[PDB]
DNA sequence: CACTGGCCGCCTGGAGAATCCCGGTGCCGAGGCCGCTCAATTGGTCGTAGACAGCTCTAGCACCGCTTAAACGCACGTACGCGCTGTCCCCCGCGTTTTAACCGCCAAGGGGATTACTCCCTAGTCTCCAGGCACGTGTCAGATATATACATCCTGTCATGTAAGTA
DNA sequence: TACTTACATGACAGGATGTATATATCTGACACGTGCCTGGAGACTAGGGAGTAATCCCCTTGGCGGTTAAAACGCGGGGGACAGCGCGTACGTGCGTTTAAGCGGTGCTAGAGCTGTCTACGACCAATTGAGCGGCCTCGGCACCGGGATTCTCCAGGCGGCCAGTG
């Protein structure tokens, strides 16, 4: 139930899989961890914004749409989630 | 028993059958175009709602809307979406 | 003597395949007990919809793919191909962030 | 004190002679390894290099100046 | 004793509903009137929208020869129109991926 | 006489008085500072309505604008003024 | 026989106006409804920051030795707080300038 | 009455001059025509949006507020001038 | 032989001068016609509050100041001291424009 | 191979210049006062929004067993950054000349703003009725699987330029 | 200094495999028929927000003379960009292994969500006022002008390495 470590859980060839979607050829190994950093952070915002709406809800389960609203207040608009 | 969640189904779908009679639609893109009208019904709304206040108009006509239109859709899309609406509230006007 | 491909064209093969296909990027479940991990550290004791779950999954990819293109942009402004961390860095600080 | 510079560079060329000219890194990094401070005496290896080579008995293989690479004369 | 009734959407003879709009502009809280003649506009704005990038997502998804359009085909639909571009340009379609776009340096030779 | 147009003059005057007894304002600053009070109004305002209108929520009170200071203000920037929203609603209710 | 006409704003004893915020908020027109308490805390909110900002204004005043605030110390003020920075990044200061910043590699060896 | 050149009205030395307030300690000799350009499509971008502003308040003038509104729906809001 | 300063050094003294400084660097009137200019293209015979021209002039200056920050931070970003139109395009395009 | 004097790269002091700092002085915007008015207040009333309690149900979490796809680690490799220097050229700095921006001063009038009148329209309410969504089903478009065919990428081979070895 | 020869390199063909192309299948995801009831809608009405007429004044536009600060242009020159070129590494790519993701199945439950209650809560209306705003007025902080130090910056001379000369 503990959580400790779960960062490295994003893989390196994860990281390679999205640099080739955003369409890069090489990747140096300085990146990984850092874009693992920068995503936590991404994340760090969002999820901190989707918990406010939550708390805010008085629910306990965090639902798509706190995310999508969360994403969408940041300049960041998601399609597909019920907006 | 469940509730109602309402949804723009059926108007995308007769439009995506008037613009091509052959071509369907799946399930993600019809909620992906649920969410694009939102969006810009909440887009044009909050713009005409702004332009409202900031001439303490009390009301929304389709001048305030035309006005919203003109600032967000760029270019060509303006000219369209004004002819499109003012043939429109012509047909509404007159019936 | 077995084949070998020189470097580069099986990394153009991957930017053709995954700009050509849709499908998620990241695995899933690290993914989710990452943003598990995450919101834990907020408010306690939190549970998530399978669809927040790929919501955020579909975000973080979108989000890091433009972030990937704008270090793109920055890494051929370089005279380079191979990203760097103060790549990031700039496209981070000249967007906002 | 020492000898100047100019045995150096030529210790340096005449060590590995090996196909192409030798850079200016390798030999940099070949004084290095014989022993010099070559932190404060970049330009004295520019002007060893540029006088070598103008007086006929270093001759440059493809770059020009200073850069490049820089190989044995005839004889 | 009471006429037929007949829908707006048909009186501007625009398949978005004219009520619907309307409904949710009242209750989205944006004045406190709303002329009749605004959701009419809008509506037929928000058609014409949606009739044009459908336009787009059916000719992208022939040139792909595949008879339904997916997100793929809106995302295809989208980056590839200048004006759509415009207005969609920190707007994210899910499970649509990217347009393909390599830089020429990427490419060999 | 004209129409007034109102202003936070006075009362940013009398802020300033309370920080700082011997530093003056000129009237751009004060200028800047109507426009800074506007400004946060208005972002406060717009995202509580909208937290209003996500939970179908006809009133906006103290909780709505207390979550909307944690997601527009920045960390203890936010939770201070949390406290000072606490402390001025506990003496408005005790009057 | 009517009571005294006490203040909101003293009533929880605040500068900012309880009762101006409370009918913006009413003439914003953002719901329907709203609750007491919010025009109190709202009106909090904005005076901490006031409060905050004007103590960095007059701070960064007797910094430059000028016993009035001007503009200059407003743009002063918001650019050396990071938070406030991040608070107020796409706003500009009218007559402020810019914050003195001049990257490493600019300035001499 | 009609205008044909207020490009060059910006002149050389004023870009220059902005750019020093931008922290740039030099200027290609090709920036000042492109940033002319630059600032002309902003200003299209702004001045559009500003007019549609006056004909929708159905006004001749331009004012300092649809310049503040204008500029505060493109996100580069400015204070000092509303009200 | 009369006095001379070695380039960069007044551009450095000017540098923290007009951060020092809090003044306009545009000339007003020439700013006025141009706005007029831009102006009668969309509809003819235009007037002006001259607070309005102010205010156009000191978000121009704005956003060009913000431009060229984000200018030298990619000019910086390219091992360079000189911004280049590249540089400018780059920032408008990484910043959404 | 050691001694040694002149020549170029670097250290240092000093002169001029831009700015900082110290005064004086006049001024015009900041602050303070006064009249006013209008917007905040208060108390009763009335309708109502959401908190609460409780029930139901459903999807989210946990557990488990296979089952490979992929994560991972290592090894060969090559290509990419990149440090350095040489070379060209481009933009800052400064001086002089030009010129229009600013000031400031004055005329005029265009429309912004305000007030008044008057009516167009729009929201509300009872009643009615029909369209779109849950629900269910059926059914072919596309993913998968399998079998062909070319593209292309690496590699092998031929021709050739060219540096090296040589008389 | 020319003759000869082998090696780097460009041109051309060929295999292998990854991708493109053709055909079966089956399935579940899309699409269509049903029930319905909720959301749209038509008539009427109370009433108000906005459209429109009039004015005035003031704030914008237009115009003229003077100053000079800002611009424009040329010379000069240094520094900045950048092309090239080895080097050295640092990922790219291939290959075998671990394993953990993924899939399929089962069970619990906790929380999401719907529905009756009602009570705190907030908006609304008549009357009243006192704090905030428009305007005026004064004056001293501050803008501007004038003079002396200081820091900064750049160059003149002066020292050390060093490179050429010599014994």
């Amino acid at each position: 139930k503990v959580l400790r470590d779960n960062i490295q859980g994003i893989t390196k060839p994860a990281i390679r899989r999205l640099a080739r979607r955003g369409g890069v050829k090489r990747i140096s190994g300085l990146i990984y961890e850092e874009t693992r950093g920068v995503l936590k952070v991404f994340l760090e915002n969002v999820i901190r914004d989707a918990v406010t709406y939550t708390e805010h809800a008085k629910r306990k389960t965090v639902t798509a749409m706190d995310v999508v609203y969360a994403l969408k207040r940041q300049g960041r608009t998601l399609y597909g989630f019920g907006g | 028993k469940r509730s109602r969640k309402e949804s723009y189904s059926v108007y995308v779908y007769k439009v995506l059958k008037q613009v091509h009679p052959d071509t369907g639609i799946s399930s993600k893109a019809m909620g992906i175009m649920n969410s694009f009208v939102n969006d810009i019904f909440e887009r044009i709304a909050g713009e005409a709602s702004r332009l409202a206040h900031y001439n303490k108009r009390s009301t929304i006509t389709s001048r305030e809307i035309q006005t919203a239109v003109r600032l967000l859709l760029p270019g060509e899309l303006a000219k369209h979406a004004v002819s499109e609406g003012t043939k429109a509230v012509t047909k509404y006007t007159s019936a | 003597k077995p084949h070998r491909y020189r470097p580069g064209t099986v990394a153009l093969r991957e930017i053709r395949r995954y700009q050509k296909s849709t499908e998620l990027l990241i695995r899933k479940l690290p993914f989710q007990r990452l943003v598990r991990e995450i919101a834990q550290d907020f408010k306690t004791d939190l549970r998530f919809q399978s669809s927040a779950v790929m919501a955020l999954q579909e975000a973080s990819e979108a989000y890091l793919v433009g972030l990937f293109e704008d270090t793109n942009l920055a890494a051929i402004h370089a005279k380079r191909v191979t990203i760097m961390p103060k790549d990031i860095q700039l496209a981070r600080r000249i967007r906002g962030e | 004190s020492g000898p100047p510079v100019s045995e150096l560079i030529t210790k340096a060329v005449a060590a590995s002679k090996e196909r192409s000219g030798v850079s200016l890194a390798a030999l940099k990094k070949a004084l290095a390894a014989a022993g010099y401070d070559v932190e404060k005496n970049n330009s004295r290896i520019k002007l060893g290099l540029k006088s070598l080579v103008s007086k006929g008995t270093l001759v440059q293989t493809k770059g020009t100046g200073a850069s490049g690479s820089f190989k044995l004369n005839k004889k | 004793a009471r006429a037929k009734a007949k829908t707006r959407s048909s009186r501007a003879g625009l398949q978005f509903p004219v009520g619907r709009v309307h409904r949710l502009l009242r209750k989205g809280n944006y004045s406190e009137r709303v002329g009749a003649g605004a959701p009419v506009y809008l509506a037929a704005v928000l058609e014409y929208l949606t009739a044009e990038i459908l336009e787009l997502a059916g000719n992208a998804a022939r040139d792909n020869k595949k008879t339904r359009i997916i997100p793929r085909h809106l995302q295809l639909a989208i980056r590839n129109d200048e004006e759509l571009n415009k207005l969609l340009g920190r707007v994210t379609i899910a499970q649509g991926g990217v347009l393909p776009n390599i830089q020429a340096v990427l490419l060999p030779k």
